[PDB]
């Protein structure tokens, strides 16, 4: 049903960072969100990640839900540790 | 009718600060099949305002300005414009047209009383032009209210507005530097105007954080290639561009808008300008 | 049939190289009345080659193309390409598609050996991709050249590439330093992969041009922002820009052109990291 | 006829300040030209401008001729130095 994360790119997920996971995220076909600090937005947005501030430091969730959870789970843990984001 | 095109007025993609937020612009508005016709505006009353038309007369179903200061009439055009305008990284009073951007006062305010704290008695501000409302009515508007707000004197002249270069932010720091009461701290908007800071006083010998406590704005990878490396205000040029058009799209694609004026999320990025 | 729009397909614009790139274009496409519809390439033969093909759909009268190194196959459809085609601050072998430039053989060799007549023995090189053939087949070509003519052992590993960052070329300045035999100078491309090495082995204590002697390339602004200041090669990212457009403006409007492919000016813009 | 002059913007005649002239130059109705080291194009251009590379140093010279001379040897004296350029 998803996995966490420990946000490791000192520039957190902004720029291309931000716009690239947005896109795997967008994807897939499973309910996917970023789950940040309380707050939590689906990740298949742009404006959400961005909103949410999520700079190099904090534990970040992946949010998987729906016939292809899994495969995003880890086409994004593959996809953002690819990236230099968390981990 | 609808085009797939969204023409954007930017003052100078020569500019560092404009250039990351072209990718923004960019980088969205293809995720979201759009062609960009860039535009540059060079800050112009006429070379803004009518630039503009043309996004209009060559069909673009949408417009995502820029300015470093969109006037009063500007708004006019704007809110006549028979197509969507998301004012970026820029501002106007009136709210009237949607604008994302990132919140400038908070941001110029933080980092001033975030220097106060570090033991500070008299701060500085070197800004460049004190007329767009960029400025004068926000990181002006912080500077002072953080200041006042703890009791200090807000000295009228403590503050000085060279442009938004290197060369300047040496040259203010001399004159701001010339006067009697010299300061344990400084504040900078230009990102380089801090290099223009450091390698400033630094270069009539002083040392930082050790002779003057320095901060800045925009965290932009200027911030890295000095020494001290330097501590400034962590802003977005891109991600403006980003939420910039995900919002433009979202009203050329009628989604449902949530805010028409967004501030993406800002901290301090201490490198080593401040101790 | 002709649209007034010229495509251009850029790698990164965030990249200050190419931003001055755009000015270059931007500047002169509006002289002459065609919207640039800007593209960022982000480097990739998909990326690239796939984005042209647009450029065509969406009829725009000619382009102005960009890339670290146009690829054998890539001439074939530029070849084939119905508009006109002007490379720009690109290269390939053939000459068969127009191109603006500057000249990035000599160049490299100039600061080379105008860098062992500084009294100079071990020389070094620091240049970013060595596949670009706009790099090993150039920077170095001069860098050894100048060098093999006035005798010099060409160290074929007093040469590292780390990519075209700040942070690799004090990286780069490092494992090249770790060496045995120390280098009385050093040659770079990146402009900042420039100050990527004064603040570089500034680092690990060694004044400049005092123990080592410093050159590189580009002289963008970021070429003054530094203690010492850098001495390096002067390139016209905008006239590039410039000269670019014009030319295939001559092509769009059938004028006689001249030579099909140029080299605008070149010359030595000694800061402070040379004696 | 003209003038002469010594270029005094260390970044000689590139950038803007370079498409800044062609332009007024493009403007007039005379033939212009700019005249450095033995060399000499239509100022009226931009490639022959950018080509000559004129950096910080050199004398340069000015060439009106035709109807409108006189006007722009002024538009442009005012014109350059307006701009940082020769003097």
């Amino acid at each position: 049903a998803q996995k966490t994360f420990t946000v490791t790119a000192d520039s957190g997920i902004h720029a291309r960072p931000a716009t690239t996971l947005v896109q795997a995220a967008s994807k897939f076909d499973s309910d996917i969100n970023l789950e940040f600090n309380g707050k939590t937005v689906n990740l298949k947005s742009i404006m959400g990640v961005m909103s949410l501030g999520i700079q190099k430091g904090a534990t970040i969730t992946i949010s998987a839900e729906g016939s292809d959870e899994a495969d995003a789970l880890a086409a994004l843990e593959d996809t953002m540790s690819k990236e230099g984001l968390g981990e | 009718k609808k085009t797939t095109t969204v023409g954007v007025i930017i003052p100078d993609i020569s500019n560092i600060f404009y250039a990351e937020l072209a990718r923004g612009i960019e980088d969205i508005a293809t995720m979201y099949k759009y062609n960009i016709i860039l535009s540059n505006s060079d800050q112009n009353q006429d070379k803004e305002l009518h630039l503009l038309n043309n996004m209009l007369g060559k069909q673009v179903d949408g417009i995502i300005f820029m300015s470093g200061n969109v006037t009063e009439e500007h708004v006019e055009e704007l809110k006549k414009s028979p197509v969507p305008v998301v004012l970026a990284a820029s501002i106007e009073s009136t709210n009237q047209i949607p604008s994302v951007t990132i919140d400038y006062e908070q941001a110029a305010f933080d980092a001033v009383q975030s220097l106060i704290d570090s033991g500070h008695k008299n701060i500085a501000f070197v800004s460049g032009t004190l007329e767009e409302p960029i400025n004068h009515a926000k990181k002006v508007k912080g500077y002072k209210r953080a200041l006042t707000e703890s009791g200090l004197p807000v000295r009228d002249s403590y503050i000085v507005e060279g442009d938004y270069t290197y060369d300047s932010g040496i040259e203010a720091v001399e004159k701001l530097l010339e006067e009697d009461e010299k300061p344990t701290a400084i504040f900078v908007g230009t990102d380089e105007m801090a290099l223009g800071v450091i390698h400033g006083a630094q270069d009539r010998g002083l040392n930082v954080p050790n002779d003057l406590e320095i901060i800045g704005f925009d965290n932009t990878r200027l911030s890295t290639m000095v020494r001290p490396q330097l501590t400034s205000v962590v802003q977005p040029m891109y991600d403006i561009g980003a939420v910039a058009m995900r919002l433009l799209t979202k009203y050329m694609n009628k989604e449902t808008v949530d805010s028409s004026i967004v501030q993406l999320p800002h901290r301090i990025e201490f490198r080593q300008s401040t101790k």
